[PDB]
RNA sequence: UGAUAUAAUUAUCGUACAAGCACUCAGCUAGUUAUUGAGAGACACUCACGAGCCCAAAA
RNA sequence: UUGCGUACAUUCCUUAAUAUCUGGAACGAUAGAUUAUGAUUAGGUAGUGGAAAAAAAAAAAAAAAAAAA
RNA sequence: GGACUCCUUAACUUAAACUGAGGAGUCAAGUAGGUACAAACCGUACAAGGAUUAAUUAUGUCCAA
RNA sequence: AUUAACAUAACAACAU
RNA sequence: UUUUUUU
RNA sequence: UUUUUUUUUUUUUUU
């Protein structure tokens, strides 16, 4: 409930919005960023 | 000096919550003749849209 | 000064640019202070009517029929004399 | 115990008014109300039944227990006292001249010496309304010497026009202007001002009283945007109440081209007939390949004229969207708009 | 009862002042200076007013 | 609450130490720059005004003619002339003024239907 | 949506609720950081936004007889006595 | 005497005649109405 | 906007960046295919370029011609119509630039010349 | 009431042509409202007829 | 029935001039004569200021040779100030006649749209500029001789002379000037006195 | 240099003002919940069926 | 005698209206582009009401879209 | 279960900003202006918002202005 | 390795 | 830019 | 005799 909040917010968007991102570049978000990119996947998967 | 009591109470301490969640269940009532309805309503849309 | 508290009428006088012994003057009542001038009261002389300038507007018709003086003070012959508040 | 009521009338008479106080209507009514009855029946008629007295109100008037709230109803304030100035005077303009010979000063020509021995001479008066084979002149035509001010340069030319309803600005060869939202205005629009006030020059000064019919400014629009942002706070300390706001104003930026006086300049055409009277109502007027598609009669004019011919409706409306001439107000006699 | 003062109190200071009476005008200024003229013979001040009126 | 955080920042920049950095501070000392420009934006046009009386009241004592008698003159003649452009022209066109002066002294001074020469007598 | 809030009877639905207008204006507005002036404006630049020089004419014409600044007083005081004495 | 406290400082021109907290504005009155 | 008569435009390049399968950018990928051909044409003097990229919101930039810091803006144009859109479009080229000094009011009056017959000096008999 | 009902002529106010309506303001009112997405046009005719004039 | 017939007394520094003679259009401006005619009798008592509304003692506060002169100002008599018989201002009327012929009467008006009072003025030449912006409700009938006087009285400024007021006002019991345009009949839905009606509950 | 301006918060009839807290910053912290309630002239959303509606626990 | 200074225009430009009555019971409609002389309007403690936002997580709808590549 | 002022009036030392009643305005919950300096008095066509414009109001017109 | 408060330094300024 | 003092 | 008042924020009383 703080300033904190906003910087990580800022922070996350930032790189949310890209591709080709290593575990060493995203940080505390790598987990995030692994499961919107697996996610994202998921429109390519046919029968 | 302020007063104070408990030592675990919220706001003296991290952890306490005046107002923690409990645990309940999820779950709905909804009338049979909805569900019906709604299902005469899909496969007629499923048709509409050529899926079957 | 020491006195914490002082009469509006006071402290009118103690704002008056004159001399000590003027101010003993104005304070006992034999001095005046207007128009920023400082003169002799108005004298009311018995039987005599008082200046216009004094009276209320009511009272200026009947005050003008009064009898007026015209003469030195030496000349006057008036039985009592006073200041007009 | 009894209350007696007051008669005696001292400074102004008593009116109540609904609702707080406020800007509201002041426009009277059409149909005013005698205030004298010329028979007994109207007399009796002028008794309003709807506000009919009975003991009930008398109980809402006694009851001890909380009344009518005080801010429904409120008395009237004084009266103002308008200064009556109309009507005005037959709208004339007039000229004068101070030539300064100097060398001094100085570091066609030969009417201007004369002019400097004897400016009197010089001076010419007229009318702003038109006329007949007089035109701007008053009693006949004006001295055929005038064209004199045709003859000097831009470069020492000064006038004083209005870019909005109520602003004046000093116009200059070569000026950059700041006026309202121009409605309907893009890059490369011409604009013409005939509202001016005030002439002059390093020889004469036509003053113009009302305004001058026979000159004219010519500008073009060059920015046509918003503002830079504002701030605007307001608070009441110990009350818990404030306001904050983020407005961006809009402006308009117009360049001076020409300052043009002829004196032998006739009346402005009246408002133009458009084509299509979608344009007046649409967004953006329509493109010269959607044009193509309108109709026509063998006289070349279009065939829904036959309809309506397509004259003004309103006053001012065309003058909004700029399709007039020039740009006037009511400072100009020539000009035809509402006003408050 | 009131004062004039105290209702001049509440109406505009340049409002004009009613007329309490009121006669015609004289139509002949000759015949009426006439008139006046045969009162004023001591007067050097009241012979010049008149004039100037 | 009242102000965004945002922008408080913004507004206190250049201030005092403690008072450029400090929320607690920053806060009260944005509201009161606020609210004197929101105050004085509304009064500024008197005082303009003003300032053009007085510019047009000295150039016209030049000429042995107050603006008191002016005004008067000048609207009598269906002049319709802003105290701004007035004041403009007193200070960049001092013939235009003259000019303008002259116009209405014409009006103003005005001559009775008989005159009388008492030179000789 | 639609012009206006609608308050007649026959609109007293709740899938009439909601919405909001464009404006342009103030969506250059809405959801944008602000950035003071300050310590920022060039010298190039007037208070008003104006172009400003900062060269004299001479200068600027050179690395790329005039109208006197003063009026005459004086032959305007004695032109008005002269023509008011005529 | 009366001469003290801000209640009593009269009234000057464009006030009104009855200021706030006054009470020689009611004094004089009944005082010349009898006192 | 036109200056020098006409003859000199401020806007340079406009680079608009969209997605091809984001449905944020439905607007913009409707306008390309309507009002863009239609556009171009009217403005000739101005350059337009796109860029397409997936997972990125859709904005705009906009270049002007000149020394001063207002030569770049941007936009952004996540939920707009295409009227909206050519609304923008229509502001960007009508303007200068973002006008971050452009102030409301003032003396609304700009003349190199601000005195033709000349200023005013104390006089001799004025004094 | 009921009785200034039967004088008054309700007949005149109705008006047989879609578009074209009567306003309290003692006027004619004039309305045509169209949109077009796909040409970008949009007319929102707003046209009054004053009977004073 | 027939137009009424007011009657105007001027005097000329203190002294009788002579009486000129109105009619009013009644006919054609009815609520517009009878402002005028009840103003001139004095028939209706006091007004807002507890004055009397009557012309009665009224000076001329503007005499413009050639081009008008105004008055009628019962407050002040300055020329801010003004009241009518229904109040303080009163709506405009049909603007039928011009201003083409010497001694015609009209209200006066303020820098706002309807401000008309008991503010009028009488025209000494043609104003055809002033075709529609006032409303014409008054001819001369006799006594220009009057007028004449009057007119020398006025200087370019508007300023006086010599002082001008009217003496005696009432009514005597016993070719128009140009049209703007040609009136025709109007459909009336809605009856007159319905209106007045309708402010009195029915 | 010119003009102009009485930190903030709560209570209170009272901007009450020489009353109560706070040096500053970081983290935490105060209206949570209808398998049981509801439209009651100081304000009460919406869907289905209809003289008919729901179906409890096992399953 | 004739004068003059002065606080407040929704003249100009840009917004807003949710307890059944503002025209609107109009127009348009493939889901509303904001009415140009349109009437009443928009100071507010307590209490009451409407609406827009709060960068996150889940969902088996992130390529039928001009030109260019 | 109310603070100041206007009219009437109870109590008091025809005292006190007290204590208590009848009916109007303002503040409370009101901005800016005037009254020299701190809610209550006068005025307001009384604070949605922006700009360098015009006006009879309390009231002013030797200087600070 | 790490935000703020806090601590030090460098550059930038002339109608003075 | 002061007024008044009957016959 | 009048204009000059608590103008009692200061100067000034220039009549």
């Amino acid at each position: 409930c703080n300033p904190q909040q906003t910087r990580r917010k800022q922070q996350y968007a930032s790189i949310i919005g890209k591709q080709g991102l290593s575990k060493k570049q995203c940080g505390i978000f790598w987990d995030y960023y692994k499961r919107k990119c697996k996610k994202r996947r998921s429109t390519k998967k046919f029968i | 000096r302020a007063r104070i009591g408990w030592r675990k109470a919220p706001g003296k301490y991290v952890g306490v919550k005046a107002h923690p969640l409990r645990p309940h269940d999820q779950r709905i009532k909804i009338n049979k003749r909805l569900l019906w309805q709604g299902l005469k309503i899909m496969l007629s849309a499923k048709f509409a849209q050529g899926q079957i | 000064g020491h006195k914490h508290s002082e009469s509006v009428l006071q402290q009118f006088y103690n704002r008056l640019p004159v001399r000590k012994r003027f101010l003993k003057a104005i304070r006992k009542g034999t001095l005046i202070w207007d128009k920023g001038q400082v003169k002799i009261p108005p004298i009311a002389m018995q039987g005599y009517g008082l200046p216009n300038k004094l009276v209320l507007p009511h009272q200026k018709e009947f005050n003008n029929k009064l009898p007026k003086f015209k003469g030195k003070i030496n000349q006057l012959k008036a039985t009592r004399i006073w200041f007009q508040d | 115990l009894q209350i007696y009521p007051q008669r005696r009338v001292i400074g102004h008479r008593i009116e109540i008014f609904r609702g707080k106080h406020r800007r509201r209507r002041m426009v009277p009514p059409r149909i005013p109300l005698h205030p004298l009855a010329a028979n007994t029946s109207e007399e009796t008629a002028s008794k309003d039944m709807n506000l009919f007295e009975t003991y009930r109100d008398l109980q809402l008037r006694w009851k001890k227990t909380c009344r009518q709230r005080k801010k429904k109803f409120n008395i009237a304030r004084k009266w103002r006292m308008p200064r009556n100035i109309r009507p005005l005077p037959d709208p004339s303009w007039t000229l004068v001249f101070h030539v300064n010979p100097r060398s001094g000063y100085r570091r066609e020509e030969n009417i201007l010496q004369i002019l400097a021995r004897h400016p009197e001479k010089g001076r010419v008066e007229g009318s702003g309304r038109p006329r007949g084979a007089d035109g701007w002149g008053r009693d006949g035509p004006l001295p055929q010497w005038m064209q004199i001010l045709q003859r000097t340069p831009q470069e020492e030319l000064f006038c004083v026009m209005k870019s909005n309803v109520s602003t004046q600005h000093k116009v200059t060869a070569g000026d950059l202007i700041q006026a309202e939202k121009l409605h309907r205005k893009q890059a490369g629009d011409k604009v013409v001002f005939g509202t001016v006030m005030l002439v002059g020059s390093r020889d004469w000064t036509i003053i113009g009283k009302p305004t001058v019919p026979f000159a004219k400014v010519e500008a073009t629009v060059e920015e046509q945007t918003l503002a830079g942002e504002t701030l605007s706070f307001f608070y009441r300390k110990s009350r818990r109440v404030s306001r904050f706001r983020r407005i961006r104003h809009c402006v308009t930026m117009l360049r001076i081209d020409r300052i043009v006086v002829d004196p032998n300049m006739t009346v402005d055409p009246p408002a133009p007939k458009p084509d299509r009277l979608l344009d007046l109502w649409a967004n953006r007027w329509l493109y010269p390949d959607e044009l193509d598609g309108i109709k026509r009669n063998e006289s070349g004019e279009p065939v829904v004229s036959e309809i309506y011919d397509g004259r003004e409706h309103q006053k001012g409306s065309y003058q909004r969207r700029g399709l007039t001439a020039s740009y006037r107000w009511y400072p100009d006699p020539q000009s035809a708009h509402w006003r408050p | 009862m009131t004062t004039r003062e105290y209702e001049e109190a509440f109406l505009p200071r340049r409002l004009k002042r009613i007329k309490v009476f009121n006669t015609p005008p004289p139509s002949e200024l000759p015949a009426f200076f006439h008139k006046r003229l045969d009162n004023a013979h001591s007067n050097p001040r009241s012979i010049l007013k008149l004039y100037r009126q | 609450m009242q102000i965004p955080r945002d922008v408080i920042f913004e507004v206190v920049r250049g201030f005092r130490g403690r008072s450029r950095n400090c929320i607690k501070i920053a806060r009260v000392r944005a509201m009161k720059a606020l609210l004197y420009s929101y105050i004085m934006r509304r009064q500024r046009q008197r005082r303009y005004r003003v300032f053009w009386i007085g510019r047009i009241n000295a150039a016209g004592r030049e000429w042995s003619f107050p603006y008191a008698w002016l005004a008067t003159s000048l609207w009598r003649q269906n002049i319709w002339l802003d105290r701004k452009m007035l004041a403009n022209l007193a200070e960049t066109e001092p013939a235009s003024f003259r000019a303008l002066v002259n116009e209405g002294k014409s009006v103003y001074f005005w001559n009775p239907d008989k005159v009388r020469d008492i030179q000789d007598l | 949506i639609a012009d206006r809030v609608r308050t007649s009877w026959t609109y007293r639905h709740s899938r009439y609720s909601g919405g909001v207008r464009f404006s342009l204006p103030r969506f250059m507005v809405t959801k944008r950081t602000y950035l003071s002036t300050k310590f920022r404006r060039p010298s190039t630049v007037t208070k008003w936004g104006n172009p400003q020089y900062t060269l004299p004419s001479n200068v600027q014409r050179e690395m790329q007889q005039h109208t006197p600044k003063y009026c005459d007083m004086l032959f305007l005081h004695q032109e008005d006595q002269q023509s008011r004495r005529r | 005497w009366n001469r003290n406290p801000s209640a009593r400082y009269p009234k000057k021109g464009n006030k009104g005649c009855r200021p706030v907290c006054r009470a020689m504005r009611k004094i004089r009155k009944r005082l010349r109405t009898g006192r | 906007m036109a200056s020098r008569g006409g003859t000199l435009w401020h806007l340079k390049e406009v680079v608009i960046q969209y997605s091809a399968s984001g449905n944020s950018s439905q607007g913009l990928r409707f306008f390309f295919r309507h009002l863009l051909h239609r556009w171009k044409q009217r403005n000739p003097q101005v350059q337009v370029h796109t860029v397409e990229n997936k997972y990125e919101a859709p904005k705009a930039t906009f270049k002007y011609l000149g020394e001063r810091t207002d030569s770049r803006c941007e936009t952004p144009l996540k939920d707009l119509s295409p009227g909206q859109i050519e609304q923008i479009l229509d502001l960007h080229r009508n303007s200068k630039g973002d006008n971050r000094f452009l102030k409301h009011g003032g003396p609304r009056t700009w003349t190199e010349r601000r005195s033709i017959q000349g200023l005013w000096r104390p006089s001799l008999p004025s004094q | 009431a009921k009785e200034a009902a039967k004088r008054i002529n309700w007949g005149a106010y109705i008006s047989h042509q879609r578009g074209v309506r009567w306003h309290p303001q003692g006027a004619w009112r004039v309305q045509f409202s169209r949109r077009n997405h796909e040409r970008n046009f949009f007319v929102r005719c707003e046209c009054y007829f004053r009977v004073g004039t | 029935l027939p137009n009424p017939l007011v009657h105007l007394d001027i005097s000329i520094g203190g002294r009788d001039a002579g009486r000129m003679v109105f009619q009013l259009f009644a006919d054609t401006h009815p609520i517009t004569a009878e402002n005028f005619r009840c103003l001139c009798t004095g028939e209706t008592g006091l007004g807002y200021w507890m004055r009397p509304r009557w012309y009665k003692s009224t000076p001329f506060h503007r005499i413009v040779p050639g081009f008008m002169c105004q008055g009628g100002d019962i407050h002040r008599g300055d020329g801010r100030g003004g009241e009518c018989i229904y109040g303080q201002f009163f709506r405009d009327e049909r603007f039928l006649y011009k201003h083409s012929k010497r001694g015609l009467l009209s209200m006066a008006k303020a820098r706002r749209q309807h401000t008309n009072n008991s503010q009028f003025f009488i025209t000494f030449d043609a104003c055809p500029w002033l075709d529609g912006e006032h409303v014409v409700f008054g001819q001369l009938q006799s006594g220009a001789e009057v007028l004449d006087q009057i007119e020398e009285q006025g200087t370019p400024g508007g300023w006086r002379k010599r002082p001008v007021e009217i003496w005696n006002c009432g009514e005597l019991l016993l070719e128009r000037p140009e049209k703007l345009y040609e009136p025709s009949e109007q459909v009336i839905p809605i009856p007159d006195d319905v209106y007045i009606k309708a402010r009195r509950g029915f």
